[PDB]
């Protein structure tokens, strides 16, 4: 009879799904809050839960990014870690939890989660490359909160899918995206190994960034950061590419920082050589 | 003193357990009688 | 004309291939010659390091010469427990060489299968819910315990009914953490040593950090050569010692690669209270007698590898016996292909399987060998 | 019954072994094993298996006495001013 | 045309020297055959098995001297022929194995096997009818078909306990069997495996083992199966280590071994208390024969 009650309650998430367009959020939320009540002890077999995990998420544009309401979202996501039977879907909801507490701008709430994003692993290789087209999400969230080399890490595995698109642009952004790392990021025997690995790959022989970049992976003797300036005005803005520039001087907090780090990055150079 | 375990065709090349040492594969001594020496019969063989 | 001087040339080209075999062979005579002039080296194990050029050994015969290495010896591979070859006449390493056969250790190493079905005997209510919940968050995250500076639980115990989650189940756990695991009867670990017991269960414990997915799993603990010795003046509890000795190895000395060293096991007579408090064992699992319904899944899950007439009513079957087993359900399938065999019947008919259970309804009757009890 | 004791790991088993031989070798015998109790005539086996190569000495005449073709010929006559200790299967008849 | 019938003269006279290239061949063959044959008749060849075989086309092999050697080239016989436990031919001082030899077994698991065959029944047995039907599933139904059971996945077990005290006939029902059907009946005891040096029971069990495997139809009978399957010793230091080797050479064949059903063994014990838990297992020996005392019954046909 239960079974029976599950088959109702199958039927009532579709026509929860209908109402949610048919009727404003008022009466939707209501009719999916009394769906929720019944189902408590129900599992999440399909979107038993997942659809109420999209009824936060429609709470969230109605309220306007409300924390609550991606507070709300971020705890039934932390209480499904197994309710959903399906496995790249319910890996895909957990990236939605992520997504909000990035929303909530403190950095750390996105890693608080980013601990159960820890747990999630192998999207890329999967077949049908569906869970690498997720993949991209996961690491795509990576940025401000992932360390300079970090955000190197996980823009050479976004570079595939571009690569394999062969963007004019987005191709190219992808593999310009990690190179830029470099400059960010400080001297180290990772960073050297790595830097070498990167460089004389042929599709970034073609952009000419990357010939500016080479200067930091030789030791090139001393390299003015003045001279740098009229070099890299065209990082600022190349106009034809800039991609991948938000990574450098986007603006002031992940661009003023980044300005800094390269005049530090330089500096060390200098004393290094 | 040796007991043989087993014989072979063409060659026999008998092999012997010493009684402690080895399986010897020896051959049957010159101046036996291929018939009179037996599988799994006690056998005395020459060290040199 | 031209053609027959083509097969004159075809004749010699056979004869040409000949000749090429015939070079093979003296190939061959060259390389016997070749092989003819190696002596051999003594089979050896360094017992220590002397000094960096000599390092003192003691043949596999029971003799032990000081010995010196030889070239390129890669004395840092040389370590002291390393098979070594040792010349015959110089007596001096010549290269390194490991190979053991092992026999015992074998039991003591990845000997233990793992069951791949989730569900043998289903019942997984919390066997994939507590059980799982306790492991995963150390094996997906020991970083995440060191925050709360919790350390993580070393194991869990599963008490339960033996055979229902004893027999079937032990393995099932494998699966759910999809490694292999290593089994702890401690049959192997007790072999001429009480004493050894402990040290040879920090060797499993250094094979279990080998690999970080795998955890260790300490079923039929208990069970022994003969039976579990307690006190007693001919012997002692020296498994009781054992388990104080696990205690120490669980938490300090060798926790690492996030391995739980799970006690899931019913088979100990008596349980430790200090183990029993959080660290050691933080929670324990208890699994429980079917519910009817549940041992119907189990006898489909037991039915899945039967060829059947068909006609078959499983409910039925189930309500005829209450074996309250998962082998005695197995046991029924099995049972039921017995009687299948008699009337050479491939198909097995829901009569056989009946009959089946009316002999495990007796078999659910009369029981012999069980004397583990947990706590 | 102490020459049957030996100090080599069933070297003493294998002689019970020679003795039915020797014992199948000439017709009708009778072989009076007295003081059995001697001849390791108990099977207590306990783990530390103290008695392990006398009970394996045991077993190997137990064996020849009968089960897979007996003495054929042989009458077996043992004395004991304590039969309680004789171990079962020596007591159980076939074998006496 | 005429070009090519020169050009095969050419070759033909390549293939004159060709013969003398084999001659040459055979005679470099024919000295290292010379030096084999004399090293085989010498008294040091050693032939004993090969503990493992090892690549830089390496072996160690054991001698009968009980002395490890291992060689750094695996010896004048193929690497690929010559297999890890088999008997391997080593050398008189260069311990390098020189030919396999023929294969050969123990002299005791020869005389195992009832060559004569027992003379009993099924039906003279009394009172333990339903053990008599449990025995035949254990042992008749793989010997027949196992079509039967292969239609259904289920596999007949392999290894069969019969325990019981020593009155009733554990024994008795195991002639009857080999009377009754003939496969390859072998006997066997504890006491029987037991040999002084270490190792040689081990040998005897495995070579038994073997003759199993040999003969398709091929039942062990293992009386008194407490002697070599003692609790296993915890004597520290000087203890009876051969039997325990033994007992673990069964275990070896038992174990993730013979899934064929073509090989089963009956064990009978007066004590089922004494045997390990081990030997059992979970597959090792699941088929169990408990022998009841006889009841009112059963004595009354049994006189
Ligand atoms: N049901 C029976 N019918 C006939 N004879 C029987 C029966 N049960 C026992 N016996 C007798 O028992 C003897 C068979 O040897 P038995 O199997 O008892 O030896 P055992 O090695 O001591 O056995 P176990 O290993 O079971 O203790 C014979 O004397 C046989 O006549």
């Amino acid at each position: 009879r239960r079974s029976q009650l599950k088959q109702a309650v199958a039927k009532m998430v579709q026509q929860c799904c209908t109402y949610v367009e048919e009727i404003t959020d008022l009466p939707i939320k209501l009719r999916l809050i009394d769906t929720l009540r019944m189902v408590t002890e129900g599992k999440i077999y399909v979107e038993i839960e997942r659809a109420r995990l999209t009824k936060t998420l429609a709470t969230i544009k109605e309220q306007n990014g409300d924390v609550k309401e991606a507070a709300s979202i971020l705890q039934e996501l932390q209480v499904e870690t197994y309710g959903s039977m399906e496995k790249k879907e319910r890996v895909e909801f957990i990236l939605e939890q992520m997504r909000l507490c990035l929303a909530v701008k403190d950095y750390i709430r996105t890693q608080i989660i980013s601990k159960k994003i820890n747990t999630k692993f192998f999207q890329e290789e999967n077949t049908e490359k569906l869970k690498l087209k997720y993949y991209n999400l996961m690491i795509q969230l990576d940025q401000h909160e992932g360390s300079y080399l970090s955000i190197c890490k996980h823009y050479r595995a976004i570079y595939d899918t571009p690569c394999i698109q062969a963007e004019s642009e987005k191709w190219q952004q992808a593999l310009k995206s990690v190179v830029l790392y470099v400059i960010l990021a400080p001297f180290d025997n990772e960073q050297s190994d790595l830097v070498h690995r990167i460089s004389g790959d042929k599709k970034l022989e073609e952009i000419p960034k990357y010939k500016d970049l080479l200067k930091l992976f030789t030791t090139m003797e001393l390299m003015r950061w003045s001279t740098l300036v009229e070099d890299y005005g065209m990082e600022l803005r190349k106009g034809s590419l800039e991609s991948p520039a938000t990574d450098v001087f986007g603006s002031t907090e992940e661009g003023e920082k980044r300005w800094k780090d390269l005049k530090n990055r330089v500096v060390e150079h200098n004393i290094r050589i | 003193c040796t007991k043989i375990i087993n014989a072979d065709s063409e060659d026999p090349k008998y092999i012997i357990n010493v009684k402690q040492f080895a399986k010897f594969v020896v051959d049957l001594s010159d101046q036996v009688a291929p018939t009179d020496i037996e599988e799994g019969m006690r056998v005395g063989v020459d060290r040199n | 004309k031209l053609l027959e001087h083509k097969e004159i040339d075809g004749r010699l080209k056979e004869l040409r291939e000949q000749l090429k075999e015939l070079t093979k062979q003296y190939e061959k005579s060259e390389n016997d010659l070749k092989a003819l002039q190696s002596v051999g080296q003594i089979v050896g194990e360094v017992l220590k390091q002397l000094t960096e050029e000599k390092f003192i050994v003691k043949a596999t015969n029971g003799p032990r010469y000081v010995v010196g290495c030889r070239r390129q010896l890669d004395k840092s591979k040389l370590k002291p427990g390393t098979r070594v070859a040792l010349d015959m006449t110089t007596l001096t390493i010549m290269r390194y060489l490991p190979r053991e056969v092992d026999p015992l250790v074998y039991n003591m190493s990845h000997e233990d299968p793992g069951n791949v079905s989730y569900s043998e005997i289903g019942g997984l209510s919390e066997q994939i819910r507590e059980l799982r919940e306790v492991i995963e968050l150390p094996l997906t995250n020991p970083e995440l315990f060191q925050r709360v500076g919790i350390i993580p639980p070393k194991g869990c115990l599963l008490y339960g009914p033996p055979g229902t989650g004893k027999t079937l189940l032990a393995r099932a756990v494998a699966s759910q953490l999809d490694c292999n695991f290593l089994k702890v009867v401690s049959s192997s670990i007790v072999d001429k040593y009480i004493g050894e017991s402990a040290r040879l269960i920090r060797e499993m414990f250094n094979y279990a950090r080998d690999h970080q997915p795998c955890i260790i799993f300490m079923d039929e603990i208990d069970a022994i050569g003969g039976r579990r010795f307690s006190e007693g003046t001919s012997a002692d509890r020296e498994i009781q010692r054992t388990l104080m000795e696990l205690l120490n190895q669980m938490d300090g000395f060798d926790t690492l690669h996030r391995v739980k060293m799970i006690m899931a096991t019913n088979r100990p007579d008596t349980l430790d209270p200090a183990l029993l408090r959080p660290g050691r064992l933080d929670r324990k699992i208890h699994i429980d007698l079917p519910n009817e319904q549940a041992r119907l899944d189990i006898l489909k899950i037991h039915a899945g590898p039967i060829t059947k007439h068909g006609e078959i009513d499983y409910e039925a079957i189930v309500k005829l016996s209450d074996g309250f087993n998962g082998a005695d359900l197995r046991n029924v399938c099995t049972e039921a292909g017995m009687f299948a065999i008699r009337a050479d019947h491939d198909f097995v008919v829901q009569e056989d399987f009946m009959k089946a259970v009316r002999k495990v309804a007796d078999s659910k009757k009369l029981e012999s060998k069980l004397d583990y009890k947990p706590v | 019954g102490s020459e049957l004791v030996q100090k080599y790991v069933g070297e003493g088993a294998r002689m019970v072994r020679e003795l039915f031989e020797m014992a199948r070798t000439k017709k009708a015998c009778l072989i009076f094993f007295d003081e059995i109790d001697a001849i390791g005539g108990a099977r207590f086996d306990d783990g530390a298996g103290g008695d392990n190569e006398v009970q394996r000495t045991m077993l190997e005449l137990i064996n020849q006495l009968d089960g897979f073709d007996p003495r054929g010929n042989i009458k077996v006559l043992m004395a004991t001013n304590r039969p309680d200790t004789l171990d079962p299967a020596l007591m159980r008849p076939g074998r006496l | 045309r005429t070009r090519l019938l020169d050009s095969e003269i050419k070759i033909m006279k390549s293939e004159v020297l060709r013969v003398t290239h084999e001659l040459q061949a055979m005679k470099d063959k024919i000295k290292e055959n010379s030096e084999k044959i004399k090293v085989n008749k010498t008294l040091p060849y050693l032939v004993s098995n090969v503990i493992e075989l090892l690549d830089v086309k390496c072996a160690v092999i054991k001698t009968s001297t009980r002395q490890t050697y291992f060689l750094p080239v695996i010896g004048l016989v193929d690497a690929e022929k010559l297999k890890p436990g088999d008997l391997v031919g080593v050398n008189k001082d260069s311990y390098l194995i020189l030919e396999t030899l023929p294969t050969e077994y123990d002299s005791r698991v020869k005389a195992m096997e009832v060559d004569e065959r027992p003379t009993e029944q099924y039906s003279d047995i009394g009172g333990l009818d339903k053990q008599i039907q449990e025995l035949v599933e254990a042992i008749v139904l793989p010997m027949n078909h196992k079509e039967k059971f292969e239609n259904l996945g289920i596999q007949p077990p392999k290894g069969v306990l019969m325990y019981g005290p020593p009155g009733t006939g554990k024994t008795l029902l195991a002639r009857a069997c080999a009377a009754q059907t003939k496969a390859t009946f072998l006997k066997l005891a504890g006491p029987q495996l037991v040999q002084m040096f270490i190792g040689d029971g081990a040998k005897l069990v495995r070579d038994a083992f073997a003759l199993a495997k040999e003969k398709a139809p091929s039942i062990i009978f293992i009386d008194e199966l407490d002697a070599i399957g003692t609790k296993r010793f915890d004597s520290e230091k000087a203890g009876d280590r051969e039997v325990q080797r033994t007992m673990l050479e069964l275990l070896n064949q038992l174990d993730g071994f013979q899934p064929n059903t073509q090989v089963k063994v009956i064990a009978a014990t007066n004590r089922v208390d004494i045997l390990d838990p081990a030997l059992l297992r979970s597959g090792r020996l699941d088929r169990k024969i408990e022998f009841p005392m006889p009841n009112e019954e059963a004595r009354a046909r049994i006189m």
